[PDB]
């Protein structure tokens, strides 16, 4: 039931940001993110 | 940010329509495979370079249907829906100001992985993220803020007190709208403004033109045409004349692949710089002097161009 | 914050202990180095138009003068095989030097500092980085603050009080829908809008979108309790 | 005294100048010393 498929690539999930002349979003919490970067 | 991807059939360039020349070219071993590995290593990184510059955005951000940006008018730089590709007004100037017989010599040009529509969608998401959420979409999820309240944070970033925005906001909006007006007029009128991108296209074209012209050269053989050598001479004298054309053609290819490898390193350094200006000038506000234009950096807007990127850098002077 | 750091370093071990391909940028360098030497050894097997690829088959079979015409073919083709390898290696060495100059700059700015450059030291707001060595490379563990759980608020550029306009010193004005607060820009922690949280400039007529709210002066009730302290001292002094 | 901070004395800074520095708490208490005094002068009457 497997096959090779061909498709137009997606660029990412789409998102309308809730902009208004008097609205702000402020983060009530945080995460600490450790990410690895490899260089020759 | 990128240059044209090319690949070559080394056997068709050197020996096109000749079994005799192809059977002599086997005496040289790996070189025709090694040339194709070089041109592939270049072509694979033109897609890398483009994706490192533009694909810095997690999600395809969209602008609101109401453009209440506090008087700042982005309509010259935001997407225009009445088009087959949703480019901005300024992006359609940039795509007109750069202007872009080889094939049957075994040479071919490969398409980029991201189409000009996909580069425009990434640029739209970078611009729509910036004007709705400031720097916050670079460091987390996009958090909305009013645009004049973002520009007050940007004024604090240059050491100017935020009432100097709110008490002068109509002047600041009119000066931005008048400065984006002059960007259109400059780009429309002046030819040499995109000289950096036209020079890359001109260098790629002059290199392929020179590569094809080297087929007409004798290299000291009795003709540049394999059929003349093969019709006029016997096996053992024709194999001495055909080897001159193989030797000179194979050096004509090795010279092209070397100048292409050397030139791909210049384009990569420029793509790595353009990716750094995308991260530091578009997704942020920069304290690095003269990095994001002359003045004190407020913000920058990306626009795509043929094989490159344009940053419209906004500064307090 | 410590439990989130300890869990995030835990996931670096789990990822590196799991997937085969995470160091693909370093394995590509080893693979390119090895492929170029294996290609260079393969170019010894080529005739370049000589009767053999082997000098001992030319020097055993031909005389001193008929050999040189064959030996010069092998010299010419090999000499081009070395100039190709060394040109590829000089071009490839400049790719590795550009990467070493970047890695030296990430060591200075991410490890020996705290970077304000966006996306230079990981995706977030940079706290600190830890260097780890790898075969022919360096690995940076970049620690970043990522803001996680946002709320929508109503907001204003200024507060209007005694006809004077007030702006935050550090922070932003927000409302929960009925009360106004001032808070730091990067983390919701609200305070009452006092004269210690705000600065005045001009009058309420010049700022687009200013809102009316009280601005508290923390000296006033400490003087007003001094006014009740004074008034009861006068009421006591009326008695004689 | 809200725009400025203090350290040391006039004898060490090359090119220091003389001007008054306003203390915004001073009239906030002197207008309260007149609130003391007018309440006292009233209480002279009984
Ligand atoms: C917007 O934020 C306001 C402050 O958090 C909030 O008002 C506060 O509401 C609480 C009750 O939920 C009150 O708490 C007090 O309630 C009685 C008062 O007699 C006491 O017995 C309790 O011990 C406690 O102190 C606060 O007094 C009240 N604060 C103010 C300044 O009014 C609003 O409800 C919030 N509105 C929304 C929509 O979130
Ligand atoms: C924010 O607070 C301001 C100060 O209280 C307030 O301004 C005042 O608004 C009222 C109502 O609009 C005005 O009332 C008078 O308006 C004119 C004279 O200006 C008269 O014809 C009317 O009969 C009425 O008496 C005040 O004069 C006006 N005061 C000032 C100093 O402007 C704002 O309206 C408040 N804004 C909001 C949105 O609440
Ligand atoms: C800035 O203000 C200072 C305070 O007013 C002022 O210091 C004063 O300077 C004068 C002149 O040097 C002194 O006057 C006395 O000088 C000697 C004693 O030192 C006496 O023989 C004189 O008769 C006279 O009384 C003040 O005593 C001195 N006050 C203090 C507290 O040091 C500075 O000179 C001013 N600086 C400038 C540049 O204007
Ligand atoms: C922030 O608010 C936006 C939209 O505005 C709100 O609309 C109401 C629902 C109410 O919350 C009002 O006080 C605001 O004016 C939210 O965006 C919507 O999100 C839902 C999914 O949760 C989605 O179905 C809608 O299409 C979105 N609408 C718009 C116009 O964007 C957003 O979720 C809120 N964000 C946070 C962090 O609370
Ligand atoms: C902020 O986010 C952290 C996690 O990123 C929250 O901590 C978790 O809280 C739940 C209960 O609500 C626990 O079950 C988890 O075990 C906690 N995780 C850790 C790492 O301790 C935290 O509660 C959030 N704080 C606020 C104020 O929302
Ligand atoms: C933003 O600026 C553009 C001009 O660059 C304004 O668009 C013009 O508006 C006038 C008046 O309606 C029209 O006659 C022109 O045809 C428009 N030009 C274009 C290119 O569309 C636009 O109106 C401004 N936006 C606002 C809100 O003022
Ligand atoms: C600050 O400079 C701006 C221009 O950069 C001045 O604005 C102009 O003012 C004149 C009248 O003084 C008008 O004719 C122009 O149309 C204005 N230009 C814009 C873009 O609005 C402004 O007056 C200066 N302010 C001060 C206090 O000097
Ligand atoms: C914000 O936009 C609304 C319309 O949606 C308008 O009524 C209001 O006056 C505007 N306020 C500001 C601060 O521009
Ligand atoms: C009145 O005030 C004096 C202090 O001045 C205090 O000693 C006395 O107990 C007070 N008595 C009353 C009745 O308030
Ligand atoms: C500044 O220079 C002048 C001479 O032009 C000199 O008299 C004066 O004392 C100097 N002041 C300072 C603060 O150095
Ligand atoms: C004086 O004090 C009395 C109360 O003891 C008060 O009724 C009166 O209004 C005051 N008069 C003045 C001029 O303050």
């Amino acid at each position: 039931s497997q096959s090779i498929i061909a498709y137009t690539m997606s660029l990412g999930a789409e998102n309308s940001v809730a902009y208004s002349n008097n609205s702000i979003a402020i983060p009530t919490n945080f995460t600490i993110s450790v990410t690895t970067e490899i260089l020759p | 940010v990128s240059m044209t991807k090319t690949s070559v059939d080394c056997t068709m360039y050197i020996c096109g329509d000749s079994t005799e020349c192809s059977n002599l070219l086997l005496q040289y071993g790996s070189f025709c495979t090694q040339l194709n590995r070089a041109l592939t290593g270049i072509a694979v990184e033109q897609d890398k370079n483009t994706q490192e510059v533009f694909a810095q955005v997690k999600q395809i951000y969209k602008t609101p249907p109401i453009k209440d940006f506090g008087g700042f008018n982005f309509s010259q730089i935001l997407p225009d829906p009445s088009k087959p590709s949703k480019r901005s007004f300024i992006e359609d100037l940039l795509f007109n100001k750069v202007t872009l017989a080889q094939k049957f010599n075994g040479l071919t040009v490969l398409p980029p992985l991201l189409t000009d529509e996909m580069i425009a969608q990434y640029t739209s998401a970078l611009l729509a993220g910036t004007i709705t959420s400031g720097w916050t979409f670079g460091a987390g999820a996009a958090l909305q803020i009013p645009f004049a309240m973002q520009m007050a944070y940007r004024f604090n970033g240059i050491g100017v007190t935020q009432n100097v925005l709110y008490e002068n906001q109509k002047l600041i909006a009119n000066q931005f709208n008048s400065a984006i007006g002059k960007i259109q007029d400059s780009l429309s009128s002046t030819a040499s403004a995109l000289g950096k991108l036209q020079d890359v296209v001109n260098q790629n074209a002059q290199a392929l033109n020179t590569l094809v012209k080297q087929l007409s050269s004798n290299f000291g053989a009795i003709s540049s045409v394999l059929n003349d050598i093969l019709s006029r001479l016997d096996k053992v004298e024709a194999e001495v004349q055909i080897d001159r054309l193989i030797t000179g053609r194979l050096q004509s290819l090795q010279t092209y692949v070397t100048q292409q490898l050397i030139r791909a390193a210049e384009i990569r350094a420029s793509a790595n710089l353009a990716a750094t200006k995308m991260s530091e000038c578009v997704l942020g506000q920069s304290k690095r002097v003269d990095f994001c234009g002359k003045g004190y950096h407020l913000m920058s807007f990306p626009q795509s161009a043929p094989h490159g990127v344009v940053f419209l850098h906004v500064t307090y002077v | 914050i410590a439990n989130q750091f300890n869990s995030a370093i835990g996931k670096i071990q789990d990822s590196l202990s799991s997937t085969a391909s995470a160091l693909g940028k370093l394995q590509d360098v080893v693979n390119q180095n090895a492929q170029a030497l294996n290609t260079l050894v393969k170019q010894l097997s080529s005739n370049f138009g000589a009767i053999s690829s082997v000098l001992n088959d030319i020097l055993s079979r031909l005389d001193k003068v008929e050999a040189e015409v064959q030996i010069d073919r092998l010299i010419t083709g090999r000499l081009q095989s070395l100039q190709t390898y060394v040109t590829q290696q000089l071009i490839r060495a400049a790719e590795i030097r550009a990467s070493a100059n970047l890695a030296a700059t990430k060591m200075s700015e991410c490890v020996l500092g705290q970077s304000k450059r966006v996306d230079f030291c990981g995706k977030g707001y940079h706290l600190m980085s830890f260097p780890q060595s790898a075969p022919h490379g360096v690995v940076f563990l970049h620690v970043t603050y990522v803001p996680a759980q946002e709320k929508n608020f109503t907001t204003a550029p200024a507060i209007c009080h005694d006809g004077k306009a007030h702006f935050p010193r550090e922070g932003v004005f927000v409302s929960n829908g009925t009360h106004w607060f001032v808070t730091q820009r990067n983390f919701y922690e609200p305070q009452i809008i006092t004269t210690d949280n705000t600065f005045v400039s001009g009058n309420c007529d010049v700022v687009i979108g200013i809102v009316n709210n009280t601005v508290y002066d923390p000296l006033q009730p400490e003087l007003d309790s001094f006014k009740e302290e004074l008034d009861k001292y006068f009421k006591n002094h009326t008695s004689p």
